[PDB]
């Protein structure tokens, strides 16, 4: 019954592809889907990239409307690319509609040693915009699932 | 016409009630024809959405068959009304058409290196995807049917997709592919392209935008449509010297 379409934020090089792929010969990774029972509810999941780079900074918003959900993935070794979820966050609660559910999501956590973004301000941040944060490492295929199975959950909700 | 009649002779005692409601939608319109394309539009969706619903009401029919068979609303209903709702004279259509195909030419000398666009045309495979895939857009005006149009900017896509899936040996990401789709644009210049977008936005069954692959394809063309408007020297990487230069027509990059 439930239909869903979740943005997907980041650059390429905060491993963000290689996140959706793990999740979801492949052609493109940029319109992705997945079908989804939760609690016998059927969920119809499409995964819409939208592109990261500064060029394209005044665009977002034409992808954005009429999210269900947004995943914003962050480096966790590149303090730049946590800013960079901050001012998207603003972004994404100027949409004209019902309240996005928000993922952010500290990527790369297999390079913990290297971290330049705390675990405090990164979760603190989060709960400050009403969004949750999970950890997660598409190199060695962690976290991946449960982000996903919660943000639906969070947007049948 | 005729074809739509049979098709929902199928239907029975839920067929005659969506012919009716469709007669009396498209009846509704000949009597707006001098509103709005605004009211008009809104009508067409109004009726979008309370023939999808009084059918998952009053009907019990899978969904299965509703998407099928609201295509075949949309393609009688759009066949009907294109020449009245395309371009209307009571828009700035034709003028937004004009500006954005000067724009485009203006902007000839913009490259691929430019873009960073990850195509290889040397390639013949690729040169081959890249000439389909502008082919593909071109086309998307000589298609009435909202569906129809959206068939051509998704095949654009795909073309797209595989062209940068053989150059780069990787699938495209959306910082892969919105470059490449609008060096595709650029390249194509595709007739009446706002016109175009505007009657998707107003006249396609809202559906099948919102969440499904058309819906996406769509979507990355309005954004490329948008920056090429605003493209200025920084988004290519330019001083203002060179893309002055450039922009006066004058020098090849």
């Amino acid at each position: 019954a439930y239909s869903f379409k979740v943005v997907l934020l980041g650059e390429g090089c905060v491993g963000k592809t290689s996140l959706v792929l793990r999740y979801c010969t492949t052609l493109q990774a940029s319109f992705l889907t997945k079908k989804l029972n939760i609690g016998g509810k059927r969920v119809n999941l499409a995964i819409w990239d939208t592109a990261g780079q500064e060029r394209f900074h005044a665009l977002g918003p034409i992808y954005y409307r009429d999210s269900n959900g947004a995943i914003l993935v962050y480096d966790i070794t590149d303090e730049d690319s946590f800013q960079k979820v901050k001012n998207w966050v603003k972004e994404l609660r100027k949409m004209l509609g019902n309240e996005i559910c928000l993922c952010i999501v500290g990527n790369k956590i297999d390079l913990e040693k290297e971290r330049h973004v705390s675990i405090q301000e990164a979760e603190s941040y989060a709960e400050s915009v009403g969004a949750k944060h999970y950890h997660t490492s598409a190199k060695q295929n962690k976290g991946i699932e449960e982000l996903f199975l919660d943000l639906c959950k969070r947007m049948i909700e | 016409s005729k074809e739509f009649i049979e098709f929902l002779k199928t239907f029975h005692k839920t067929g005659q009630e969506i012919y009716k409601q469709t007669k009396l939608f498209l009846e509704g319109m000949h009597y707006k024809r001098d509103l709005s394309i605004e009211e008009q539009s809104e009508c067409a969706q109004d009726f979008y959405h309370n023939v999808a619903e009084r059918m998952q009401t009053r009907g019990k029919v899978p969904p299965e068959r509703v998407e099928k068979i609201m295509d075949q609303i949309e393609k009688y209903i759009m066949t009907r009304l294109y020449k009245y709702v395309f371009c209307p004279e009571t828009t700035d259509d034709e003028k937004k058409d004009l500006a954005i195909q000067k724009r485009i030419r203006a902007l000839r000398w913009v490259t691929p290196q430019m873009l960073c666009v990850p195509v290889n045309e040397d390639i013949p495979e690729v040169s081959d995807m890249v000439v389909k895939a502008i082919t593909d857009i071109i086309e998307m005006d000589s298609k009435r049917v909202p569906r129809d149009k959206l068939a051509c900017i998704t095949k654009c896509s795909k073309h797209i997709f595989n062209a940068i899936k053989i150059t780069k040996n990787e699938p495209a990401s959306a910082d892969d592919f919105l470059p490449t789709l609008i060096y595709i644009v650029l390249k194509g210049n595709p007739p009446r392209l706002q016109s175009n977008i505007q009657y998707i936005t107003r006249f396609c069954n809202p559906s099948r935008l919102m969440t499904g692959e058309d819906g996406y394809y769509f979507t990355n063309l309005c954004c490329a449509v948008a920056f090429i408007e605003k493209l200025d020297a920084q988004s290519l990487n330019l001083s203002q010297e060179d893309f002055d230069r450039y922009m006066s027509g004058q020098t090849s990059p």
